[PDB]
């Protein structure tokens, strides 16, 4: 049985912590109705008296009012929701002393599972932001209409990014074939301020375009070997799994 | 029918 | 259990300091009206009594009407909102003196809020303002139609300002690329008196123009490097952080 403890200022609001391996205590007297909180966007599905006489039970939301019509009221309210079920036992009291205004829960398990789940998705993002094993190439060259070249270029062994001084335009990145194509690849800006371009490809060659004038990038160290992408995603100390199943 | 008692059931009943 | 604080032209008015882990004791004498004002704002949800029949009740808005209709009536009220949930202890008064005729609450936590966020626009704008740290250059030249001159402009390292005369037209400013194409770029005014065009962009070039009148701009100190945008504000004192979270 869990009591709950009343607040230093009033004797009436008491503050209790919610378990699912115990029934919590409401002393309930006559002549009060008693306030009860469910957890926010909690969904209420059903519940249950001993005698659905002997309390009134009116519910809009997360909230519960209770009441006892009758004497001898004693008996369970069991009220079940989609994330878990409450548990009372409205016990009636003779002497109309030390009464229940309200009940707000303090609940472990929602913050108990929010901390867990906080903790994975920031070991996934340190596993990805650590980037160990990494070799770099930075044997890059250009030609042609430098007033839009990147200040800087590399491949880390899997992309190839380019870095533009602040002030200057973000050009467009397209991808040369060893004929003389050219084909469009996905682009994905990353850096602090947004000012590092990110290529989804290591190639020999690269064009890059704006308005009328063009600059091609020369690879002068295009590597085919390169590192096979075995775990199917960016790092290599994260892996993709099936969770669907079937 | 003392008035405490009427306080009572009209406690009792009402909702 | 928190008595209201008695007006000081009146005791029958009475403030009281709001309290969630307090209930306020209402002293209701027979036959009075109990007005309770809530304040603005307040999406009233739904009440409770000790005895529906016991005090007689009248709501619309944020405007509550109390009043017993019932000899002996000690019972409590438990008022939700979308914001909060008001509690009160209901003592019926037996010698119809000490009539209390209306209840107002003082909320310090809507004020400590709002003193908060008062002082997070404070330091907003005081560091939006204070702009030191921020280097200025001077060195431009001008040739085309002197009529429409712009009396001064430099530039901030991010933006370009350019000012006008009181009685100067104020022109339009088009961004000139390298091969002479003319191309739209964002303008906005500040200043004291709407004499300050900034344009969003530097650029080695400009031009104004205005009817059949041209005017060209020349950076003689285009600095291509210039300071990343860190923050994503014009200030570097400004952070700028994702509230929608999702």
């Amino acid at each position: 049985l869990d009591v709950p403890s009343s607040s230093r200022y009033d004797h009436r609001i008491r503050y209790v912590t919610y378990n699912p391996a115990d029934v919590v205590q409401v002393d309930t007297v006559l002549g009060v109705a008693t306030h009860i909180m469910l957890e926010e966007g909690e969904q209420y599905l059903t519940h249950a008296f001993g005698d659905s006489e002997a309390y009134a039970f009116a519910r809009k939301g997360r909230h519960i009012f209770i009441k006892p019509q009758a004497e001898l009221a004693n008996t369970n309210l069991i009220v079940v929701t989609d994330r878990r079920s409450y548990k009372f036992r409205l016990q009636m009291r003779n002497d109309r002393n030390g009464a229940m205004y309200e009940l707000a829960f303090r609940y472990p398990d929602t913050q108990a599972r929010q901390t867990r789940e906080a903790n994975a998705r920031a070991a996934v993002e340190a596993a990805f932001e650590q980037r160990v094993g990494a070799y770099y190439n930075l044997k890059y060259m250009m030609s042609g209409d430098k007033d839009i070249a990147p200040v800087n270029a590399w491949d880390d062994g899997r992309f190839t990014y380019f870095k533009f001084s602040a002030n200057a335009d973000l050009p467009s990145i397209y991808f040369v074939d060893a004929e003389g194509n050219e084909s469009l690849v996905p682009r994905t800006t990353v850096g602090s301020s947004n000012n590092i371009i990110a290529v989804h490809k290591v190639n020999p060659k690269w064009m890059i375009r704006l308005g009328n004038r063009a600059l091609a990038i020369f690879n002068e160290a295009y590597d085919p070997n390169g590192v096979p992408n075995d775990t199917g995603t960016a790092s290599p100390a994260v892996r993709r799994v099936n969770k669907g199943g079937n | 029918k003392t008035p405490y008692e009427l306080a009572r059931e009209r406690m009792l009943r009402s909702g």
